């Protein structure tokens, strides 16, 4: 659903 | 290392608008490109959050939740910060290749939509906030609502926010001020942090609209896109809980 959002929290910084 | 160190440590870096000084002005162009530069700021916020001591261990949904409300509340309050430090202003230090004039608020529509904004920054200027009491006020903004059901890790959360409530109150006893003036700017500060959710909602008023009338043709970028079109929702169906300081 909100797929950018999901991305960028799972992502590693 | 203390935990208001920690929060001044992962404030974002400040970014640039591209606007173009050379062309004139006009508010559809303002707007546009402030939408534009507001989803680069949200996708900077993900990472701000992610920083954030104890935000990691909520529930992946919990910390989606929470950005998707205080999205607009994050960027208002960082605004007003920067444009109280660029002051006697008077003016929105949106980037520093675009300030919101006196001349710019003139345009069709600026003025109406810029004065929810400079409410924050006229409030951090007359209560003189200081840094360390902005960091934990700012912190304390992606805590400020939560789903009509609750959280998931709600537990953890209202631990995590109260840890954050104390961190405050630090701030404010740095100040060197009797207890009796030391609860008054507690009640002071805690009154705007209340009073960002009627800033928020006045802006989200005319943000909606921009984005429902496709008439309009204004362009938010897919972050805010994405934002706008989970909150619309839950607003309608009244699935929001707004944490308040004072009754
Ligand atoms: C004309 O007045 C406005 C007011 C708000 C907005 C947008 O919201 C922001 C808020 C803050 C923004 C940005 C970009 N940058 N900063 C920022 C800058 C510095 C800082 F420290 C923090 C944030 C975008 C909003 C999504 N769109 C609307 O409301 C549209 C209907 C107009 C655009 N124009």
């Amino acid at each position: 659903e909100n797929a950018l959002l999901r991305y960028l929290l799972d992502k590693d910084d | 290392p203390t935990l208001v160190s920690l929060l001044e440590v992962i404030e974002p870096e400040v970014l640039y608008a591209g606007y173009d000084s050379s062309v004139p002005d006009s508010t559809w162009r303002i707007m546009t490109t402030l939408n534009m530069l507001g989803g680069r700021q949200m996708i900077a916020a993900v990472k701000w959050a992610k920083a954030i001591p104890g935000f990691r261990n909520l529930h992946l949904d919990d910390q989606m939740t929470l950005l998707q409300y205080s999205w607009m509340s994050l960027m208002a309050f960082a605004l007003g910060w920067r444009s109280y430090r660029q002051s006697s202003a008077n003016l929105l230090c949106f980037a520093p290749d675009l300030i919101i004039n006196e001349q710019r608020m003139t345009l069709p529509d600026m003025y109406d939509q810029c004065k929810h904004m400079l409410y924050v920054s006229s409030e951090l200027h007359r209560l003189q906030v200081s840094y360390e009491e902005y960091l934990c006020m700012k912190t304390l903004l992606l805590l400020s609502s939560v789903p009509k059901d609750g959280l998931k890790s709600q537990e953890l959360f209202d631990e995590i926010r109260m840890t954050y409530i104390k961190e405050l109150g630090k701030a404010i006893v740095k100040r060197e001020g009797n207890s009796s003036q030391n609860w008054q700017r507690f009640y002071q500060l805690t009154k705007l942090l209340d009073s960002m959710h009627e800033v928020v909602e006045n802006l989200l008023n005319y943000c909606f609209q921009t984005f429902l009338d496709k008439t309009m043709s204004i362009e938010f970028p897919e972050m805010l896109a994405e934002i706008i079109t989970n909150q619309i929702p839950k607003y309608s169906n009244g699935n929001i809980k707004k944490l308040l300081f004072h009754q």
